[PDB]
């Protein structure tokens, strides 16, 4: 499960193995993290411009 | 203190025995417990309270008075608001 | 019944105004609105030692506000400020509330009594002896999903199964604990399991974020072009 | 013959040609103009590239008498070959405003010209309809399953347009509208959004009243028409299924991209806010300097 | 009027739509690219404090304005998704 | 097939089917399976929710009764279009350029 080579989770509350083979991670949502990431960096730099006004 | 406790119990429990509702509201007389219940609008039927019935009626009334398109909000309506702001 | 100006006044007035509101709102047991108003007063007010006594009082009130919520300020805050000695009664409070210690809490407000009352946050502070308990039982329900009535009484020195039943009954009307009591088995069970992405709740949040942004466009538009218009009229080219 | 029929692609020159030939006969007061339809066919999409008038008379008192000159059509076709010899007779235009059942009799005559089942094109000259103002039909012979004999009948063919590349730059050339029935910007698409919904309202209303007619006025049941309306129900969406919950979850996804983007645009603008503010700080110096300078200039201009 | 009308998609174009696969492609492309315009804008605005605008644009690639280019790319997909939702929800609510 | 048509929705319990044909629950399932095989109905069979979720029904002829049944359902959907369109008129009344 640590390799992630078939995914799944192991339940010792009854003794089953659930085998989940469903897709992971939304690609679209994930690339939105790097885009926000870059906007959060830029605004510190815009604030360097605004030191001119002060 | 009782009236305060009776809002609480809706959230805490959905089944209580008749002895347990009495205990919790600091009573010692079963007839008084059932008396309060009429007035506080609880339906104790067969010695088990149905807090959930009561919630339904309470929610519905707050919808029932008009305010109501924008109170709810619509999927369609969000996009309309955002649209006009950009083209103004 | 105020109709206070914002577009034509000095920023010193605008800070002072925001400060007053949080104090008055807080005393009426509205800590939600209290919290928004103080952060705005701080941003208006500078970082200098010219404003120094203003900032000290404003930042006292902000720590206390977040404790009254059960929000709790971070450890970051007190360290990165260089105000450590002044905010010392609040610091001890923040550690105290978190731990859920009634025993510690009794010590904290007693030790520091005088310093707190001069700031007139002492009136607010006494209300935390209760919130200290509510935070504490919230710890217990996170650590243990399903937890006996007896176990809780043992950790925080609560008096009966029946007593703790009742503490939790008040606390979950306010939805702090976010749990429900089963009388018929004898446990307190938190009900959170997430998967609220599926639900319409995030949609509601995203809608609010956009409108805070559309409003920022308006501030930008009115300000930007207005001193340009003056300079053209002016004899300078 | 050919049974290949699908769409009628119609060129804009065709549309304009039948309005013109109608107005230069100055036929009105319900008097008609029927001309030839020219183009490619033996083909699934029937492709009408051009059209020309034919001398035609329609009697309005009794509708069962008409004039068609058979001699002209052959001559006329020969001269079409001069223009472009990829054109043969594939049908006829009618001047509208609607279908007539006297069109069934006209139709016979043009089967001794064509290599396809003849084309009927209503060019509405008053330009009425919420989409295109042309309906298109083709004559079919078929048995009727409601227990009655073989009819000759005009069954609907959808109308769409395709045009030459050359024609297409001309259409745009004369025109100068910005369009509100085609999609552009955000605001335009809101106008089209509303138009579509009201369109649906109009057609749907007509269905309810159509149903009303059969059982109270007595239009004949026609199984073929009502049969599609059943399928409207079976392909119909449902609420609270795991399909209609995917539908909500997709809205939550898209709304988040819109949030980042609105916010991206806010970054860009707060930078443009600071920039113009620097421009003002710069222009301040110039402004100061200008006042001391203008002192010297005033006195000189008065001297002269 | 004949000239103007070139569509049977006058009322069959707002409720009509493209699959959500294609909308997932637009969303994914759009977000991915705006990172790249955003990284050029970051190199860029380490300056914007020297002498002459015209110089900065050559040397540190202010050309075409990356500030303008990011606004355009954001505006196009932003307006498009309001439509994509707007048509989506309209169908669900009116049709059923 | 006829029960599905006359209902608005498109799903039936195996209990309802049992009553209507006078069949046991075993034979209710064998009957849906034949019917699909014949190509009268297409859908899904749930034995663990005891549903048949029908997804298409075959066309058929239409008599008087059936005319009215469908007519009525158009009445609701007509209203839904008109009032949803009333809400859209009122927002961005200004923007329609």
């Amino acid at each position: 499960i640590l390799d992630k080579i078939f995914y799944g989770v192991l339940d010792q509350g009854n003794g089953w193995l659930y085998v989940y083979e469903t897709p992971n991670q939304d690609a679209t949502y994930d690339s939105a993290l790097e885009l926000v990431g870059q906007l959060n960096k830029v605004v510190d730099q815009l604030f360097e411009k605004a030191s001119v006004l002060y | 203190i009782r009236d305060e406790i009776a809002k609480n119990t809706e959230l805490s429990y959905d089944f209580l025995p008749l002895s347990n509702i009495k205990a919790l509201l600091f009573f010692n007389n079963e007839k008084e417990t059932e008396k309060f219940a009429l007035e506080r609008n609880w339906p104790i039927v067969n010695s088990k309270v149905y807090f959930n019935n009561q919630s339904k009626e309470k929610a519905d009334y707050e919808d029932e008075m008009m305010h109501e398109e924008d109170q709810k909000t619509n999927i369609i309506e969000k996009a309309m608001d955002y649209a006009i702001s950009i083209e103004n | 019944k105020l109709e206070y100006p914002h577009t034509d006044v000095s920023s010193s007035l605008e800070a002072r105004y925001f400060f007053y509101l949080s104090k008055i709102n807080a005393i009426q047991l509205d800590y939600s609105t209290a919290n928004e108003y103080i952060i705005a007063a701080i941003r208006k007010a500078p970082h200098n030692s010219k404003s120094l006594g203003f900032l000290q009082q404003s930042n006292k009130l902000h720590c206390c506000i977040q404790l009254l919520m059960g929000d709790i300020p971070e450890l970051s805050f007190f360290h990165q400020s260089n105000m450590q000695k002044s905010l010392l009664p609040y610091y001890h409070l923040t550690k105290a509330v978190k731990l859920g210690d009634l025993k510690k809490f009794t010590s904290t407000i007693t030790k520091y009594k005088q310093l707190l009352l001069k700031d007139d946050t002492y009136q607010l502070c006494v209300r935390l002896r209760s919130n200290v308990i509510k935070t504490g039982i919230r710890i217990i329900s996170l650590t243990y999903k399903k937890i006996s009535l007896r176990d809780i009484c043992l950790k925080l020195n609560l008096d009966s199964e029946q007593t703790v039943e009742y503490m939790v009954s008040r606390a979950i009307r306010d939805g702090v604990i976010e749990a429900k009591i089963n009388h018929e088995d004898g446990f307190i069970e938190t009900t959170e399991l997430l998967n609220i992405y599926d639900s319409e709740d995030p949609q509601q949040v995203f809608d609010e974020r956009i409108k805070f942004a559309n409003q920022l466009h308006d501030e930008y538009l009115v300000s930007m072009r207005y001193p340009e218009d003056k300079k053209t009229q002016q004899n300078e080219k | 013959m050919s049974l290949q029929h699908e769409k009628v692609t119609i060129a804009p020159l065709v549309l304009l040609s039948a309005l013109d030939h109608y107005e230069r006969t100055q036929t009105k007061e319900n008097k008609r103009c029927v001309g030839v339809i020219l183009g490619d066919a033996n083909s699934s999409t029937i492709r009408v590239t051009n059209s020309f008038a034919l001398p035609f008379e329609e009697d309005e008192k009794n509708s069962d008498v008409w004039f068609l000159d058979h001699n002209y059509i052959e001559n006329m076709n020969e001269m079409c070959k001069k223009i472009n010899a990829k054109e043969k007779l594939i049908g006829w235009y009618h001047s509208g405003p609607k279908l007539r059942a006297s069109d069934l009799k006209i139709n016979e005559l043009f089967k001794k010209y064509t290599q396809n089942n003849p084309l009927l094109l209503i060019v509405d000259v008053k330009q009425q309809g919420v989409g295109l103002p042309t309906d298109a039909y083709v004559a079919i012979e078929q048995v009727k399953d409601d227990g009655t004999s073989t009819e000759k009948t005009f069954l609907h063919l959808p109308c769409t347009i395709e045009a030459e590349e050359a024609e297409e730059i001309g259409v745009e050339h004369l025109l100068r509208d910005v369009r509100d029935q085609a999609a552009g910007g955000l605001s335009i698409r809101l106008t089209n959004q509303l138009k579509s919904l009201k369109g649906l309202q109009s057609k749907l209303k007509d269905v309810v009243e159509y149903l009303d007619k059969v059982i109270n006025k007595e239009l004949p049941i026609n199984h073929t028409i009502l049969g599609k309306l059943q399928d409207v129900f079976n392909l119909l969406p449902n609420l609270g299924t795991p399909d209609d919950d995917e539908i909500d979850v997709e809205n939550h996804d898209r709304i988040n991209i819109s949030n980042n983007l609105q916010k991206a645009l806010t970054v860009k603008t707060n930078d443009e806010l600071m920039v113009i503010y620097i421009s003002n700080l710069v222009r301040s110096i110039i402004a100061f300097d200008d006042l001391i300078e203008n002192k010297i200039q005033n006195k000189k201009i008065q001297e002269q | 009027k004949m000239l103007m009308n070139l569509h049977k998609e006058q009322w069959q174009s707002g409720l009509k739509m493209y699959d959500y696969e294609e909308k997932e492609e637009s969303n994914l492309a759009a977000t991915k690219s705006m990172v790249k315009i955003a990284e050029q804008y970051s190199k860029r605005i380490e300056e914007e404090k020297e002498l002459t605008e015209e110089e900065l644009k050559t040397r540190y690639v202010g050309r075409q304005d990356p500030k303008k280019h990011l606004s355009e790319t954001a505006d196009e997909t932003l307006e498009n998704n309001i439509v994509s939702v707007l048509t989506a929800g309209v169908n669900s609510v009116a049709i059923k | 097939i006829e029960t599905v048509f006359v209902k608005n929705i498109r799903m039936l319990s195996f209990e309802d089917i049992s009553k209507a044909t006078h069949l046991p629950k075993d034979n209710v399932e064998h009957l849906v399976m034949r019917a699909i095989s014949l190509g009268l109905l297409k859908g899904s069979i749930d034995q663990v929710n005891e549903l048949v979720t029908i997804s298409w029904v075959q066309p058929r002829i239409i008599s008087g009764d059936q005319i009215t049944k469908m007519k009525d359902r158009l009445v609701e959907w007509n209203d839904q279009v008109e009032k949803l369109g009333k809400k859209m008129e009122a927002r961005g009344q200004s923007i329609w350029v």
